[PDB]
DNA sequence: GTTGCACGTCGACGTTGAAC
DNA sequence: GTTCAACGTCGACGTGCAAC
């Protein structure tokens, strides 16, 4: 997605929202009805599309309350009719606003309004990006609570990549939302296959109807999302109304939802939205977020994958969450999670994860246990640039990590510990288990492998591990290997190296290194004792 | 080995095993007026902790209150812990004089057995920067930003024979004694500071005063106004839009650099196609600075002076305003004087919080009151108050390094402490031997080998 | 208008709200619709209240969204119709409420609810009293935005209390919101009169409808408004639906409006809502506050009087603010200013004032210029506790301001500065022309007059006034009388002081005043010198 | 050139009580 | 009894550009 004039353009109309009484989160949802209907009439096509008696001039002649009720009437009767093409986009739909005042005021302005972001022939791709990237600034805004949704743009595009989706899979997104991970995924599976003209005709049609799908529990963000697939060209099941359901994951639908190849999805984080959680799970928990992780379990085929955006919550969570953790790990081969960096999401504090893992192993697509043996962690959150409008988040902060990865989507492929990007050389390490009996130069880096076993024991079976300590200091350095290796050794050793110093003077010793080490192999060896 | 290098004498014991009792406490019923109303027990809160040593207890907590709670008495002399607030991991300690107490959640306490383990031991060992490190490991943690009471128990150290805990924790007490006499008389260097403010810029080295609009001041100062002495402009900031703007090599110096002090050089900076068409005001050096919004502590001022050698020159945002000294002046005086306090409470009095807040008004500014020294005088009077502030900054060094001290020393007394040897004093027939300062080390050596080689003949004497 | 139980119980109905894209702001709005139409119901009476068809039962029985469908439709027709009382209600009415499933949810909630709050007989005050203290809860929230509205109720308790509102007076409230003014002025009316029993039927019609008017701009707080005021027995006019209009104060609608004898009112901070200033003014300006100031003056009859509530940001604001400012000097007696203390508002940063003056002059109704001779200020804000949940802002605070004001309503009663409260004594006071030639005593003051010549002179016509520091500290307070007077001339006194004590170390003198006393005789002079 | 904010936006320290 | 937070509470330090 792109915006610049026009999103301005758009941001504009707004404002007559804001006064309207509707909220900054649904500004989007607003707008995106009134230029649909805009949309159509200039199209000229419109009896096609629309029906007769609700259309654009209908809804733009009239004024006041009498046209804000007309809006309403307008929006229940295209909601409802077998035309389930036009009905899906309408399906749930209301307005928010409230003075009938704006609604006039916004109606005049955008029917007033250019194509001007556009190109040769109509851009109304461009009005849908505009329409997502005025999105996301309201997903960043903190006040709007749209965030909730929001994702880093450079994280999704990292996701598909690692997971690399293929044709005739099927793609998932218990949370939907916007149902960005769906169309970056049709994005790639289309770069590939020289959209889709590589394909042959039956499976372009899997592509574009049964290749993805998603469900979001709100009516509004669902009207968002199917818009965006629209514009997207994908179309997705005419019954259900198009790519992305209407319905609860948490609840019947979810369950009624079919089985998916892969599953990328960023599930809300906190008590979540109104999601009764009827249905029932293995490990029946209060945790929404656990909740999803068991679904997207139970959803993926055997020998499925996925790559789920996870609060940090979930790592250690005791009581239900250790032993969903275990099914976890048991069910599944969680091979690789990265640490998230801070200040990325519209939520400030939130610490995120990523995890990556495979449903049960590729030699033994149906492993039920001890699916994961070994499991790496990339550390890209402890000391790390503070991100923000001024410091933005890119693609190329991630690019490390995923080389570290590997290629292979199930995240087999050949593998070391051994990274020390962002100055990973200079960050502070940790005294512990985890960099116990650790080397200097691997304590750093923020590469690294853990064993089930070790997880298990000292862990605990807590997923949250890290190495490293968010400092800055100074000091020389110069120690013995067998020093740098035991981070809690360090503070005894340097004790010693205080008094050394003051001999030295006495001496009048030259500054030099071979000095220091005669020095050192005396002094070294007596701590020893 | 282990955890760390450990001695021979010590063995390596988890915090759990060694103390009686570790729980948390929690919060009760805020509605219910009868738990709070008419009661005896004290009531902590993670506040406690961080002022001082807990002799006081803010709020009370009744009895009846307690049934209903989870909240527990605590025993006297009791070490206790916060899970929250901290640099995500640390975690706070400190002990209790006064009679049983409760607390809340975050606070956990922790029983040592009877001449198992020393109150006084641990705490420092808590503190001890190791532990920190040890914690650390766990990370800022997944969905935790406290230290659970569990974790804590999990902890592993080091012990010390009973003996020793108490010699060691004495050692250490000692040192945080000495930090806090140093700061008694950094303290007192700014009131003097102080004094030296007011006195002289009113008084002025004269002996013969009269009265004066401005209060009573020497015969020989004349008064004046700013606007006579000084010009005032005012400035506005370009589009952020335009990347032609982006282009620069010239300097603009917003309140955010003012914060930072002296100030040759910004930030940002602008270009000069931006400088002709905005039409932004250039400035030379040795001129005046002062701060337009922001305000500072509600109405007040900040000011500042320009450098430049014959090779540059600064341009500032609409948020600094500037002024200029026609022929006589020297800059350097004007300028402490408008950090002076007197000049504070003039512009107090003068506006006090109002809307118009966090800002200085050009017509303040200029309608402010000033004195006229002769030139000759102002320049004396300038040396001396910047030579006092240099002052004020050695002593700070001073205090970091002695702070480094003490973390050599625990970080030796740790391992060492941790050793018999530590328990033991030196073989010494007399007590000369410690006496001199090189002879004392001497005996210490002389010691360490008889000892060692006593300790040869058998290897469990090394090994255990 | 008090809560508790009930309040709590209604807070619970709003979580549906919430979840429903209710905004917080309009929880209550939300809620009011709905208990009225229940309440109709329980009364059994509904079908003289409501027509058939639209009612209690018929919303009830529906469900999802074709009931939320109904809801709107109801909604409609409700506002508009013959029947004005009702209408009135209704008039410009719509719900925010988009999920359908929340909808259900609440409708059946509340359906089940008790009169729980109520009393013998059927406490309809009470569900009222419940909305406006819940309705508080939300102005008082930050997030809500709600609190843009929010007054302090002792402080409009204070300002009816002042004015002395009588009967056969209109009282105006251009910017009326909940109508919190209108009825607190009528409950003082009414507590005067013996409810009105005192009046004749002819008086007694007279406050009924005639007594009491208010603008909103914003229907929804005009239908919460009218609620109000309807369980309040404020009918007001059955032309405009009630008590209060709904209309533009800065538009047409303002102008229209009636002339009032007083006029008690806390128009909005900043910007404001859309409103736009389609009406022309003496001095016209952008400022919406100083709009509506305008406005007041020119509704108010010949030696009509009226207490505002402002921000700080009228007091100095110079180019137009300067003309306007200088305007109302001239054409009102602006007898009084009140410093309100922070925290007591919504908002926390707002620093605002009240503002006591009268048209033109009790002796002369109608004079043009120089109508305000002298101005008194009450500096109740500096030096005060910091309000809060924890320390709340009461009655208390404002007793000595009012005793200090003086009972006549035109404030022409007997006044004289010298007010300490508060611990005004230790706070600290500043050096400027309003402490100049000032005494110790009279610089601590809280109380003080101004004369206009000054406020021209010093303050160049400035409301801003300010005397007082905002600090603590602790000194040995020992100073000539000329010295306190003069606050610049502390500093340099003090200086001598220090010199002194070294002198009468070495004497040994021992610590007495008299002997102080002795040394400052010679001492003191040698300075004046 | 320059003025104004029921302000607009950004670090420090610890939740507290509903839930089980 | 006690556990947990796309955190809750107390500030800290200054708008910046549309408006005239
Ligand atoms: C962080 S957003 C997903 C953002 C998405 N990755 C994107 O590209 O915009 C999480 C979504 O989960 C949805 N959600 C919350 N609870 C749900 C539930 N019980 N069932 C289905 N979706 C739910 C929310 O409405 C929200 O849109
Ligand atoms: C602070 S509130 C008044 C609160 C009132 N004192 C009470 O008791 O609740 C200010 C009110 O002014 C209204 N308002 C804003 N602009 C207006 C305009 N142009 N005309 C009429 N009312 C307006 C708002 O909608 C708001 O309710």
């Amino acid at each position: 997605m792109n915006n610049n004039d026009l999103v301005a353009k758009l941001w504009k109309l707004c404002d007559n929202l804001r006064d309207g009484g509707v909220s900054y989160q649904n500004y989007v949802n607003e707008l995106a009805s009134l230029l649909f209907l805009k949309m159509c009439k200039e199209t000229g096509q419109e009896a096609e599309y629309l029906p007769e008696g609700y259309r654009w001039d209908d809804l733009k002649s009239r004024i006041g309350q009498e046209q804000l009720q007309f809006y309403r009437k307008m929006l229940v009767h295209l909601g409802e009719d077998d035309k389930k093409l036009v009905q899906a986009v309408f399906h749930n739909v209301s307005t928010t606003i409230t003075e009938p005042k704006q609604i006039t005021a916004l109606v005049s302005n955008m029917d007033s309004l250019d194509w001007y972001n556009g190109a040769h022939g109509k851009s109304r791709d461009d009005f849908g990006d505009m329409y997502e990237g005025l999105l996301q600034k309201n997903a960043n805004e903190t006040k709007s609570g749209a965030g909730q949704y929001f994702t880093p743009r450079p994280l999704i595009k990292t996701i598909i990549h690692l997971l690399k989706p293929q044709p005739r899979e099927v793609v998932q997104d218990p949370a939907a939302g916007t149902a960005g991970f769906l169309i970056e995924a049709d994005r790639y599976v289309k770069s590939q296959t020289n959209d889709l003209d590589d394909l042959d005709g039956d499976t372009q049609d899997f592509q574009i109807h049964r290749a993805f799908i998603g469900l979001e529990l709100v009516p509004g963000t669902r009207r968002l999302a199917l818009m965006n697939c629209l514009l997207h060209d994908i179309e997705g099941n005419l019954d259900h109304g198009g790519a992305i359901r209407l319905g609860n994951t948490l609840g019947s639908d979810g369950e009624n939802l079919p089985k998916a190849h892969i599953v990328a999805t960023n599930p809300p984080f906190g008590s979540a939205a109104g999601t009764n959680i009827t249905r029932t799970f293995v490990h029946p928990t209060s945790n929404k977020q656990l909740c999803f992780m068991q679904h997207i379990i139970e959803t993926l085929h055997p020998g499925g994958r996925a790559a789920v955006v996870v609060p940090d919550n979930v790592l250690f969570e005791g009581g239900k969450g250790t032993d969903i953790r275990r099914d976890l790990m048991d069910k599944c081969h969680l091979h690789t999670i990265l640490r998230l960096p801070t200040g990325i999401f519209y939520a400030q504090g939130v610490k995120t994860n990523v995890l990556f893992f495979t449903k049960g192993t590729v030699a033994n697509p149906n492993q039920d246990k001890n699916c994961t043996d070994d499991v790496w962690v990339y550390d890209l959150r402890t000391n790390m640039p503070s991100f923000g409008k001024r410091t933005p988040f890119t693609d190329e902060h991630l690019q490390p990590f995923e080389r570290v990865y590997g290629e292979d989507p199930h995240g087999l492929s050949p593998r070391t510990e051994g990274e020390w990007s962002f100055n990973a050389e200079e960050t502070e390490v940790a005294d512990s288990e985890e960099n116990k009996n650790t080397d200097q130069h691997l304590a750093t880096s923020r590469w690294r492998k853990f064993s089930r076993e070790w997880i298990r024991t000292a862990k605990s079976d807590s997923l949250d591990i890290s190495w490293l300590k968010d400092k800055d200091s100074i000091d020389a350095d110069s120690l013995p290997e067998p020093d740098v290796l035991a981070a809690e050794a360090m503070g005894e050793l340097v004790q010693a190296l205080s008094e050394l110093d003051a001999l030295m003077r006495e001496l009048g010793a030259s500054d030099e290194a071979d000095l220091q080490r005669q020095l050192l192999e005396e002094a070294f060896g007596g701590v020893k004792e | 080995m282990s955890a760390g290098k450990l001695p021979e004498g010590w063995v390596i014991a988890p915090v759990s095993t060694v103390t009686t009792l570790i729980r948390g406490v929690t919060y009760k019923k805020e509605q219910a007026i009868n738990y709070l109303k008419d009661d005896y027990l004290p009531l902590i809160r993670a506040n406690n902790i961080q002022n001082g040593k807990f002799d006081t207890t803010d709020l009370v907590f009744v009895p009846k209150n307690l049934v209903k709670e989870s909240q527990k008495i605590s025993p006297e002399d009791i070490v206790i812990a916060m899970s929250s607030g901290s640099k995500s991991v640390v975690g706070k300690s400190a002990h209790q004089h006064l009679p049983f107490e409760c607390s809340f959640g975050a606070f956990c306490g922790v029983l040592r057995p009877e001449k198992l383990i020393f109150s006084g031991f641990i705490a420092h060992f808590t503190k001890s920067s190791l532990y920190r490190n040890k914690i650390s490991s766990l990370s800022a943690g997944a969905n935790i930003n406290n230290i659970k009471p569990a974790s804590f128990d999990l902890i592993n150290i080091p012990i010390p024979p009973l003996a020793e805990q108490k010699i060691i924790a004495e050692k250490l007490d000692t040192l945080l004694a000495q930090v806090d006499s140093t700061k008694a008389r950094f303290e007192q260097i700014p009131q003097i500071l102080k004094r030296f403010r007011q006195a002289v810029l009113g008084g002025a080295v004269n002996g013969k005063l009269t009265e004066k609009w401005r209060n009573f001041e020497p015969q020989h100062s004349v008064f004046k106004k700013l606007n006579f002495e000084s010009i005032l402009t005012e400035l506005r900031n370009g589009l952020s839009s335009k990347p032609n703007e982006s282009g620069v090599g010239h300097p603009i110096l917003r309140i955010s650099s003012v914060r930072a002090g002296h100030v040759d050089q910004n930030d940002i900076r602008f270009l000069e196609c931006s400088e002709s068409e905005l039409n932004r005001h250039k400035l030379q050096d040795g001129d005046l600075l002062f701060t337009r919004y922001n305000g500072s502590l509600e109405f007040v001022g900040v000011c500042g002076l320009l450098k430049k050698l014959q090779h540059q020159n600064l341009l500032y945002p609409d948020k600094l305003i500037r002024a200029r000294l026609t022929k006589d002046a020297l800059p350097e005086y004007i300028e402490i004087f408008f950090s002076s306090p007197s000049a504070r409470n003039a512009m107090m009095n003068c506006v006090k919080t109002t809307s118009g807040q966090k800002g200085i008004s050009g017509k303040d500014i200029k309608s402010q009151v000033v004195l006229l020294p002769p030139v000759k005088e102002q320049a004396e009077i300038v040396r001396r108050v910047e030579q006092l502030f240099a002052y004020a900054d050695t002593i700070e060094k001073q205090v970091n390094n002695a702070l480094a001290r003490v973390n050599n020393l625990t970080q030796s007394i740790l391992a060492k402490a941790f050793r018999g040897e530590l328990t033991a004093q030196w073989r010494a027939e007399n007590p000369d031997l410690i006496s001199g300062e090189n002879s004392a080390a001497a005996l210490l050596e002389k010691i360490k080998a008889e000892r060692a080689a006593s300790g040869g003949k058998k290897a469990s004497r090394k090994k255990s």
